[PDB]
C-alpha cells in the first residue's frame, strides 16, 4: 500500500512479479524463474535453467552412473579412505530423476545420506525417499520428502535433516571396506 | 534382485 514496486531480479527470465523493496527479498528466494545451480556435491559453479540440468550432467559429469528402478542398491566403496570424500549417483524412476548423494565430513568422521529430485519444489512433495544401512539383525533406515535442486542440500546437511552416522555406525554395516544403502524412491 | 551399482569416491 502507497509503496513503490520494484520488478524481480529474474525478470529478464521471465518474471511477470512485481513487489515491494520489502517483499522483493522472499520472493526471489522461492521465484521459479531463479537459475538452477549443479547438484554435484564445490569444484564445479554451474548454473542454468532446470531442462539444462541434464545435458550439463551428461557432459560434465559423465563418471556419474544412472540406475533404472524405484528399489536399488547404492554400494559406495572405499569408505575408510583416508579425508572427507563424496559419493553420488543417479536414480531414474516415475518419470524423473534423482540424484543421490553419500557425503563424509571431518568430525570432532560423519556421514550424511540424502536424495534430490532433478525438478522443481512443487514436484518433489509427490515423491518420498527411504534410506536404508541392513546388516545381521541390524537396520537404520530414514524416510523424507526429497529436496529439489531448486532449493539444494546444503542448508538440509547442515540441519542434518537426512540420514545422519558416524564411523562407529558405518563399520556395523561396512562389507570388504563397502556401505550398501538401499534407496527406495516413491510417489506419494 | 534388485540393482546395485558400485559407486566410487568422487574424483
Ligand atoms: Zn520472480
Ligand atoms: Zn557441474
Amino acid at each position: 500500500a502507497n509503496s513503490v514496486l520494484f520488478p524481480c531480479k529474474y525478470a529478464s527470465s521471465g518474471c511477470e512479479i512485481t513487489l515491494p523493496h520489502t517483499e522483493k527479498a522472499d520472493h526471489e528466494e522461492l521465484c521459479e524463474f531463479r537459475p538452477y545451480s549443479c547438484p554435484c556435491p564445490a569444484s564445479c559453479k554451474w548454473q542454468g535453467s532446470l531442462d539444462a540440468v541434464m545435458p550439463h550432467l551428461m557432459h560434465q559429469h559423465k563418471s556419474i552412473t544412472t540406475l533404472q528402478g524405484e528399489d536399488i542398491v547404492f554400494l559406495a566403496t572405499d569408505i575408510n579412505l583416508p579425508g572427507a570424500v563424496d559419493w553420488v549417483m543417479m536414480q531414474s524412476c516415475f518419470g524423473f530423476h534423482f540424484m543421490l548423494v553419500l557425503e563424509k565430513q571431518e568430525k570432532y568422521q560423519q556421514f550424511f545420506a540424502i536424495v534430490q529430485l532433478i525438478g522443481t519444489r512443487k514436484q518433489a512433495e509427490n515423491f518420498a525417499y527411504r534410506l536404508e544401512l541392513n546388516g545381521h539383525r541390524r537396520r537404520l533406515t530414514w524416510e523424507a520428502t526429497p529436496r529439489s535442486i531448486h532449493e539444494g542440500i546444503a542448508t538440509a546437511i547442515m540441519n542434518s535433516d537426512c540420514l545422519v552416522f558416524d564411523t562407529s555406525i558405518a563399520q556395523l554395516f561396512a562389507e570388504n571396506g563397502n556401505l550398501g544403502i538401499n534407496v527406495t524412491i516413491s510417489m506419494c | 534382485p534388485k540393482p546395485t551399482c558400485m559407486v566410487p569416491p568422487m574424483p
